[PDB]
Order: C-alpha cells, then sequence, then structure tokens
RNA sequence: UUCUUCUAAAAAAAA
RNA sequence: CAAGCUUGAGUCUCGUAGAGGGGGGUAGAAUUCCAGGUGUAGCGGUGAAAUGCGUAGAGAUCUGGAGGAAUACCGGUGGCGAAGGCGGCCCCCUGGACGAAGACUGACGCUCAGGUGCGAAAGCGUGGGGAGCAAACAGGAUUAGAUACCCUGGUAGUCCACGCCGUAAACGAUGUCGACUUGGAGGUUGUGCCCUUGAGGCGUGGCUUCCGGAGCUAACGCGUUAAGUCGACCGCCUGGGGA
C-alpha cells in the first residue's frame, strides 16, 4: 500500500484545511497516486490477477467518485483532471 | 492450559530450544494442540519456531536421518 | 521410536514398550494410510464425516446421560 | 440498502406484534410520524413519540387486545417498484369498511373514509387491517 | 521478439522473424573486420567433401575474442552486434585502456554493462574466471578445453553447460547434449548462458532462406540410381534395404565414434 | 530501514576467520548507513543432524537494520562463500535489543 | 476370489 | 432545481490474524536411477497364482552421486479469497478483511440486459523437464466370454514459461444489497473495564459449526449466517421423452 508520509504530502498538496484527509479531491489523488504506483509492479508480475482485483476496484471507485464531483461541481473536477493528467 | 498465555508472551521466539523440546516427541515430531492444551495463535506460532530451528538445525526433522 | 533395553529388565516388558511407543508415534497407521493414494475429494469428506461422528457421539452421550432405561 | 423506509417501518410494527414486543423503534420521518398519527387516531397503535435532535427516533407503542395482536394484516401498496394510484371514485374498501386504507392526498394523508368523505383521491401507501 | 509475418503471398505466408531492437544498425568494427572466403564445401583437393553447401550470401569474419586472457582489466559494453559466422549474436566491448573486442553476447547483458575477466573477477553475468573458483552447480558458456587455448563448448545461440561436480585437478561438466564430461580446473569459462535463445523458434518459411545461407538443397537416396547411392533404383517408390550413407556405412543407430585418446574423460555418454 | 535478525552457520576449521568476517559485515551495514543492535558469536556446536556430512557448526546471531539493496547483496556474499554453511535472514517488525536464551 | 438371467393376462370396496 | 445534515457509503492516524496473489532462493524425509562394499537363492505380487525381476548375483543392507515432484507431524465441521481455490522455511512486490478512539467528504448509494475480467480438472500450440503416479497399449490372472474390476510394465498427461479453450454434483443443488424477529453449546480473531489478589469475572465487534422456539415448508427440514416478515434490481421455469 501507499507509505504514511506519501499520504501526509499528497493530503497536504490536495487539502483545503491541511488535516481534513476525506474531501474528494484528496481521495481521487490517493487512488490516482496507488495506481501508478502499482503500474510498475503489474508490468512486472502479469499473473497477479487477486491484487489486479483491488486495483479495478480502486479504478471504479475513483471513476464514481469523478462522476459525482462533475455532477457537483464541474470547476474542481477540471482544476483536478487537469493538475492529475487525466484523460477524462 | 496454555502456558504461553499464562506468561503473557508477544511472540514465541524460535532460540528457545529449551521451551521448545517440551511440545515435541521423542520421534521428533509436534505434538497436537489438543494434547498439550496450547492456544491456537501461539500454536502456529510454536509450530513456525519449530520449522525455523528445524531449518537451523537446532531440532530434529526425524529421531532417525543420521 | 528408539527403545534401549536397560539393565535388569526383561526382553518381553521391553517388546511391550517398543510397541506402546510405536502405537503412540502412529507408524502403522501412517503406512496405512499412504498405501495408496487417496483424492483430496476422498480426504475432505472423510475428515467431515469424522468430525460429524466425533460431534454426535458426544450430543447422544449428553441425550442418554438425562433418561433412564428401566 | 435500504430503499424504503415507509415499509421497513410497517415490517417494524409487524415483526414486534408477532414477537409480542411492547414497543418498537425506528428513525424517524415526517413521513412515518404522520402515517404514526393516523395510525394512533384510528385506534391501531397506542401512542407514538419521537425524540432526538440530529437524528430523531420515532417509538411507537403497540397495543394488544385479548392476548393476540391488534393488527393482523398490514402490507405495502405503492412499492418503489411499481407505483400505484386511485382516483377517488374507485378506491378500495379494506375488509368491508372495517379496516382501514391509509392513503396520501393533497390535504395530508389520512384514511381512505376520510378521503371519501372529502372527495379527493391520491396515493394509496398501505393497507392495514 | 518472435513476429509472425502475414500472409500477403506464399513463401511469406509461414514466417515467424525474430527481431531484436538492441542490436546495432549500422556498420561493424572495421580494425577487427577481416576476409572470409567461401568454399563450396570442397577441399584443397577440389573435390566436394560434404555436399549441399554452396551459393549465399557474401560474409566477413569478426574477430571475437574465445581466449579471453586481458585479466584484471574491466570494460564496458559499447554495442550488441548481429553475426552472420555464428548462431548467437556477438558484443563490441571496450577495455579501460583503449582496446576494443569483440565477445560472445550472455543472456542479460545490455549497453552499458561492466565485464571482467581473470582470477579474482566478481561473480556476475560476462564475466571471466577459471572454473576452480566458479561456484558448482553454475551454468557457465564458452568454455575451454585446454587451460589458454578459448573457448569451445557451449557457443551456439542459447546453450550452455552445469558445473556438477570438482574432484582434484579435474571438474565434471554436464555438457549441453546431456553427456558428462571431465575438464581441467584451470580453464576459463564465463558466467551465465549466452543470448539470442529464441534463435530455435524461428522459421524460414521459403527454400531461398535456406538458398541466402550457403545451404544448397538435398537430394534425398531413394529418388537416385543404383550407380549414385545403394538405395537409388526401383520401378516406382522401392526402398527394400537398411538406411546407409552413400558410402554404405549405416545411419540409423549405429555408432561412428573411434578416438580411443579422449575416451578417459567421458564419465558417461548422452541419452 | 527494515529490522532483520541474520543467523549464519559457518565451518568449524574455518573458527579463526570468524572475527574478520565479523569485522567486515559490519563495516559494510555502517558504510550503508545501518545500525547493528545485537551480535551474539554462539560459537561451535552440535549439529541435530549431519550437514555435508560433518555434525558440528559455528554459529553467529546478528541483530541489524539495513536497506533491503545492502541486504540482498549480502546474501549473495554468503551464497557465494564456501566457508558459510547456512544463513537463515529473517526480518522482524521492531529492533529487538534482549540476550537471547542461549548465553545463560 | 468369480457367481448371470427369469418375456408376455389377471381379479379384489362402494353404510 | 437550490441550499443543507450524518445515521447509508467512503478517506486518514495506531494495530491484529490469515495455506489471499505474483517472482526468486533454500531445508529435510521418501521413491526411482547410476557406481562401489557385504551377501545367496530367491524377490515382487495375489484370494491363490502367473507375467516380470534373479547365479550375467536380484531382493536385503551400507556409502557416495544425479534428477523431478510434493511438503509428514503442526492440522482443527481451523484460517484467508467474490468464486475457482490456497499447506515446509526465508526474502522482494502487492490485494482484501477486522478492532479501539476520534477527525473528515456529505447520498457520493444498491442492482445490472449488452460488455469486460477472473475461472478446478481434462485437452490444444510452441519450447523445456520427466523421479513417482497413470488414459491408450502389451503381457498374466478371474470368467461361459472379460476389449473391465486384480497383478507387472508403460506413452501422452501430471511439473515450468507464454498463449488458447471457458466447461463441473463450478453445490450451501439456497443471486446481490439493506431493515426487523425468542435462544443454547462451541471454534477462531481483535478490544474496554474490575483487584491479571494464577490460566479470574463483567461487556462489546468480525467470520464460522451443531441443536432448537415462533413462523414458513408437500414433507425432509430452514430457523438472527432463514428456506421467517419486507423493500430494490437481475437471471431463469411452464408435462416426460425428443433436447
Amino acid at each position: 500500500s501507499l507509505s504514511t508520509e506519501a499520504t501526509a504530502k499528497i493530503v497536504s498538496e490536495f487539502g483545503r484545511d491541511a488535516n481534513d484527509t476525506g474531501s474528494t479531491e484528496v481521495q481521487v489523488a490517493l487512488l490516482t497516486a496507488q495506481i501508478n504506483h502499482l503500474q510498475g509492479h503489474f508490468a512486472e508480475h502479469k499473473k497477479d490477477h487477486h491484487s489486479r482485483r483491488g486495483l479495478l476496484r480502486m479504478v471504479s471507485q475513483r471513476r464514481k467518485l469523478l462522476d459525482y464531483l462533475k455532477r457537483k461541481d464541474v470547476a474542481r473536477y477540471t482544476q483536478l483532471i487537469e493538475r492529475l493528467g487525466l484523460r477524462r | 492450559f496454555c502456558r504461553f498465555t499464562a506468561e503473557g508472551v508477544q511472540e514465541i521466539d524460535y532460540k528457545d530450544i529449551a521451551t521448545l523440546k517440551n511440545y515435541i516427541t521423542e520421534s521428533g515430531k509436534i505434538v497436537p494442540s489438543r494434547i498439550t492444551g496450547t492456544r491456537a495463535k501461539y500454536q502456529r506460532q510454536l509450530a513456525r519456531a519449530i520449522k525455523r530451528a528445524r531449518y537451523l538445525s537446532l531440532l530434529p526433522y526425524t529421531d532417525r536421518h543420521q | 521410536p528408539v527403545i534401549k533395553v536397560r539393565e535388569n529388565e526383561p526382553f518381553d516388558v521391553a517388546l511391550r514398550r517398543f510397541k506402546r511407543s510405536c502405537e503412540k508415534a502412529g507408524v502403522l497407521a501412517e503406512v496405512r494410510r499412504r498405501e495408496f493414494y487417496e483424492k483430496p475429494t476422498t480426504e475432505r469428506k472423510r475428515a467431515k464425516a469424522s468430525a460429524v461422528k466425533r460431534h454426535a457421539k458426544k450430543l447422544a452421550r449428553e441425550n442418554a446421560r438425562r433418561t433412564r432405561l428401566y | 440498502s435500504m430503499q424504503d423506509p415507509i415499509a421497513d417501518m410497517l415490517t417494524r410494527i409487524r415483526n414486534g406484534q408477532a414477537a409480542n414486543k411492547a414497543a418498537v423503534t425506528m428513525p424517524s420521518s415526517k413521513l412515518k410520524v404522520a402515517i404514526a398519527n393516523v395510525l394512533k387516531e384510528e385506534g391501531f397503535i397506542e401512542d407514538f413519540k419521537v425524540e432526538g435532535d440530529t437524528k430523531p427516533e420515532l417509538e411507537l407503542t403497540l397495543k394488544y387486545f385479548q392476548g393476540k395482536a391488534v393488527v393482523e394484516s398490514i402490507q405495502r401498496v405503492s412499492r418503489p417498484g411499481l407505483r400505484i394510484y386511485k382516483r377517488k371514485d374507485e378506491l378500495p374498501k379494506v375488509m368491508a369498511g372495517l379496516g382501514i386504507a391509509v392513503v396520501s392526498t393533497s390535504k395530508g394523508v389520512m384514511t381512505d373514509r376520510a378521503a371519501r368523505q372529502a372527495g379527493l383521491g391520491g396515493e394509496i401507501i398501505c393497507y392495514v387491517a | 521478439a518472435v513476429v509472425k509475418c502475414k500472409p500477403t503471398s506464399p513463401g511469406r505466408r509461414h514466417v515467424v522473424k525474430v527481431v531484436n531492437p538492441e542490436l546495432h544498425k549500422g556498420k561493424p568494427f572495421a580494425p577487427l573486420l577481416e576476409k572470409n572466403s567461401k568454399s563450396g564445401g570442397r577441399n584443397n583437393n577440389g573435390r566436394i567433401t560434404t555436399r549441399h553447401i554452396g551459393g549465399g550470401h557474401k560474409q566477413a569474419y569478426r574477430i571475437v575474442d574465445f581466449k579471453r586472457n586481458k585479466d584484471g582489466i574491466p570494460a564496458v559494453v559499447e554495442r550488441l552486434e548481429y553475426d552472420p559466422n555464428r548462431s548467437a549474436n556477438i558484443a563490441l566491448v571496450l577495455y579501460k585502456d583503449g582496446e576494443r573486442r569483440y565477445i560472445l553476447a550472455p543472456k542479460g547483458l545490455k549497453a552499458g554493462d561492466q565485464i571482467q575477466s581473470g582470477v579474482d573477477a566478481a561473480i556476475k553475468p560476462g564475466n571471466t574466471l577459471p572454473m576452480r573458483n566458479i561456484p558448482v552447480g553454475s551454468t557457465v558458456h564458452n568454455v575451454e578445453m585446454k587451460p589458454g587455448k578459448g573457448g569451445q563448448l557451449a557457443r551456439s545461440a542459447g546453450t550452455y553447460v552445469q558445473i556438477v561436480a570438482r574432484d582434484g585437478a579435474y571438474v565434471t561438466l554436464r555438457l549441453r547434449s546431456g553427456e558428462m564430461r571431465k575438464v581441467e580446473a584451470d580453464c576459463r569459462a564465463t558466467l551465465g548462458e549466452v543470448g539470442n535463445a529464441e534463435h530455435m523458434l524461428r522459421v524460414l518459411g521459403k527454400a531461398g532462406a535456406a538458398r541466402w545461407r550457403g545451404v544448397r538443397p538435398t537430394v534425398r537416396g531413394t529418388a537416385m540410381n543404383p550407380v549414385d547411392h545403394p538405395h537409388g533404383g526401383g520401378e516406382g517408390r522401392n526402398f527394400g534395404k537398411h538406411p546407409v550413407t552413400p558410402w554404405g556405412v549405416q545411419t540409423k543407430g549405429k555408432k561412428t565414434r573411434s578416438n580411443k585418446r579422449t575416451d578417459k574423460f567421458i564419465v558417461r555418454r548422452r541419452s | 530501514m527494515r529490522h532483520y535478525e541474520i543467523v549464519f552457520m559457518v565451518h568449524p576449521d574455518q573458527s579463526e576467520q570468524v572475527p574478520g568476517m565479523i569485522e567486515r559485515y559490519t563495516a559494510a551495514i555502517t558504510g550503508a548507513e545501518g545500525k547493528i543492535h545485537r551480535l551474539e558469536d554462539w560459537g561451535r556446536r552440535q549439529l541435530a543432524y549431519p550437514i555435508n556430512k560433518l555434525h558440528k557448526a559455528h554459529y553467529v546471531l546478528m541483530n541489524v537494520e539495513a536497506p533491503q539493496e545492502v541486504i540482498d547483496e549480502l546474501e549473495t556474499t554468503f551464497r557465494f562463500n564456501d566457508a558459510v554453511i547456512r544463513s537463515m535472514v529473517m526480518r522482524t517488525k521492531h529492533a529487538v535489543t534482549e540476550a537471547s536464551p542461549m548465553v545463560k
């Protein structure tokens, strides 16, 4: 999983109040970070389906959160996908 | 009647051969939990310790291998 | 199961001690178990059946302890 | 997920009556307290009471007559999978008028007989007899 | 990487190429090239001593360092190159003192790696040490047969040998043929297998592909006449005799090794 | 970094080489910004069963905190050192420092 | 330890 | 449609248990083979035999070596996983679940035709590996016959890397999610309080086994892990054979 220091750095960068850890921007950033960190792992271990299931769960969770955000405030969603480099 | 939960030890140390010898038979086999009365968690820890000791040649796998 | 005969000890009691040690260590049962191959489904079903009997006998004894026969 | 709190309320009432419970408790709502008020003024439940501020909990004191329960049949009619709406001239008479049918009209939620007297139909929430 | 060609024409329909993106796409090293003239399978008397050889694309000889005597001087791999003289690829390495040489390419060798020979070299793929200091059980390649002569065993695309035992001045190697052979402990060897392991997976596809490598066609004995081969003759297809070479020696099973000088080093024959 | 408990057994004929081996390994650990939390040479000991047709071995226990990129190459040095007979590198949750039960 | 098979038609009581 | 709220859902801090998954090493027992020492007329197998292995020295026993597969004991109606399934030990990468205190976002939720992924064993392709077991096959028995059950051998296969196939009594013959309804004895895993006055007592969570009340069910049974009382969505059935 992600390190404590990495999560702290991410929540400091994206958190409005620097102590929240639950806002949609922070959660999407954490999921995105974990997915990118797992890119190297699944490139080497292509047969780890049991972990790929968890990865797909993260992906679907992030998709639902991004859909919710885009429905609620288009501006924050646009800024977040620009900062994280997500195509959609 | 588990000795490990009585002393409240955090984890069983594989180097503690003196205590480990009391939970193995003369043939080198592991004595069952239902006989010695050890709690399941400590039983698993004890099994792991016994295997680690066997790998480290501190305990015999069997009584006959020479 | 090593048994070394001690001084001033009869052979028959030594043989009995060796037999007792052997049945304690379970070598005969182990060899008879490994005489032929047992499928994983068969051994699982056998262990399940054994547990069912080992629980049923206890419950049967508990019920029989209450009532009388005459 | 929990997608029908009204059905959940009816189910709690039915189970409590079957299990001989004196009172039942459930999370409140303005519609639940309204149906509870209708049941109390119609003599199906003894009294209702709502406590709490942020998460208000409604408590219904059930009613028993001659050992057995009073409400012997209670069922949701318009459920989220299939809504049922009926005009005032074709309202149903539950148990030949002895039972009642909780119907939600424009002037609040009331019984079927009251709705017929007042001359307006509505959504049929549930039958209770 | 093996790729399967699309069937846009017969002769290409069944081709499977083995592309290697790491190979140098240029000309080979000039101070190490030298002439390699063809022979047609003909000896100094001009007679064909081995049939089905002749033609094929022109090739130049790359002076590969088989002896590997530059001891103690580390070398960095400049680039990998294709070698037409052998099945395996070769690597152009540069020593610290500025001398470039060609070596066989191991399995995991990429550009920029460091290799070294000698008695005190580290144990990692590509280093060359005498096999008495190399741990037992390890798979090595480009192994010598006599001390200082240069590698002769395990030299093709994806071969290797395993050092299975050592007893005094000799070690016992399990050769790629499945045969156990003794060899002196002072012979050098390079750690790890040799690189182009997927070379056997390629299929030539057409007759011309074999013609490009100087391999002339092979005529079956039964298709000839009795004066040409023992198997020749017959009104139709007839083969009523035990299979033999064109000079009358049996092929299906008959052993032909007659070297009593080197029998003492063969611990156990192949299977 | 990560806490490791290393225990290796070396051939009894090399009993005089064990101080020097201890110095080299500790030097590597410290040079790689590591810590040595305990080091107990258990000396020679009788084996429970004969390993490589010899019945005695010199045991050494060492508790280290070091990066895995120095620990793996240490395992390689063990693998290629013919003097050492076995080596168990176990990873522990925290640094433990109490004396092992075979010093008494 | 082995030990196979017997086709094709039945009838049944009603305070 | 707009503004909210924290109970549903999710995130962070500290821990816990686990054969959860992928990659690479390593340890021991045993089977088979090879070489040698001792030793002689049987071994192996069966209900009884015979094929087979033995005077060219087998079987037995000891030593050394090669190779492959699987991890006794622990081991448990025990644990983990969505299911298939996962069992020596060590390291690297990694998924999920649960507990105690808070803090945070604020319905972001549940199900899902078509679609996508995972999916035992057997089987297929390419390249390895092959000790034991063992479809096909051969020989020996039993029998009226024996293309079988039993015996001696034995090839694909079982093992490794990457793809294909996508099927099982793939079973709890019980789709997923949520709410409510008497209880008892355990197993396993956290955690709070009282004097841990020893392995004591009193709660409160997760998973799981057996018995049983109301209720349901054609009955057998299910019975807070429902097949009880309800709500949301999906797939499926309309006599047997044909199929």
